[PDB]
C-alpha cells in the first residue's frame, strides 16, 4: 500500500461509521505510533497489511514492518511544534516550548496542548523537521487541562 | 480492523500559531505505560 514518509491517520470502521483512533509516523519503510492506538493489532494501508514489529505497553510505542527508526531527541532548550491531526481536521502545526515531567527515572520533555483522543500518536517535531516524539500519553493537571509527554523510542 | 490514510507531510512551519504553557510536573510511570501525577 502507501509506504511514501509522512503522518497518517489510523482509522476504524468497527465503531460507528469510521473512526479516528489515533495518528501515526512513516519513516523509512516502518510506521510508528502509540500501543494504546492499536493495542498491537495489525494494520491495513490499501491492500497491503502492516504487521507489528516490535512494542511496549510501558513506552506506550509500537512500530511495524521494521524496528524503531525515530531518534531525534528535544535538546532541552529550544520550541518544538506539534504536527496535530485531530479527527476529521487538517493536520496543523503547532509551536510551543515544552514544559518538563520529572520522574524518579530521568526528565523527559512535556507538551501542553489539548486535543481530542483520536490524535494520540501525532509527531512532535524539531526546527529540522525531525521526529523528536509522539504526542498522545500523559496526563490531567490541578485545573483540568491535558500535558502529554514527549514519548520517544530507541533506535537499535 | 484499522487502516490508515496519508494526511501530510512532516516539516517544520514558519509562522505556525505558537500557544501552550511549560509546566514542570513531578510524575511517575506505571508499568501499564500510565503517567501520574506526584504531589
Ligand atoms: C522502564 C521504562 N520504560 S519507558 C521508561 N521511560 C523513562 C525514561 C526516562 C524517564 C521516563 C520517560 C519515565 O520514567 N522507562
Amino acid at each position: 500500500g502507501e509506504t511514501t514518509d509522512g503522518v497518517y491517520r489510523v482509522m476504524t470502521r468497527r465503531l460507528l461509521g469510521s473512526t479516528q483512533v489515533g495518528v501515526g509516523v512513516m519513516q523509512e519503510g516502518v510506521f510508528h505510533t502509540m500501543w494504546h492506538v492499536t493495542k498491537g493489532a495489525a494494520l491495513r494501508s490499501g491492500e497491503g497489511r502492516l504487521d507489528p514489529y516490535w512494542g511496549d505497553v510501558k513506552q506506550d510505542l509500537v512500530s511495524y514492518c521494521g524496528p524503531w527508526k525515530l531518534d531525534a531527541a528535544w535538546d532541552g532548550l529550544s520550541e518544538v511544534q506539534l504536527l496535530a491531526v485531530p479527527p476529521g481536521e487538517r493536520a496543523k502545526n503547532i509551536q510551543t516550548l515544552p514544559g518538563i515531567f520529572k520522574t524518579k527515572d530521568g526528565d523527559i520533555g512535556a507538551v501542553a496542548l489539548d486535543y481530542p483522543a483520536g490524535t494520540s500518536g501525532s509527531p512532535i517535531l524539531d526546527k529540522c523537521g525531525r521526529v523528536i516524539g509522539l504526542y498522545g500519553n500523559g496526563v490531567v493537571i490541578k485545573n483540568g487541562s491535558y500535558v502529554s509527554a514527549i514519548t520517544q523510542g530507541k533506535r537499535e | 480492523d484499522m487502516y490508515i490514510e496519508r494526511a501530510g507531510d512532516i516539516t517544520w512551519e514558519k509562522d505556525a500559531e505558537v500557544t501552550g504553557n511549560s509546566p514542570r510536573l513531578d510524575v511517575a510511570l506505571d508499568e501499564s505505560g500510565d503517567f501520574s501525577l506526584v504531589e
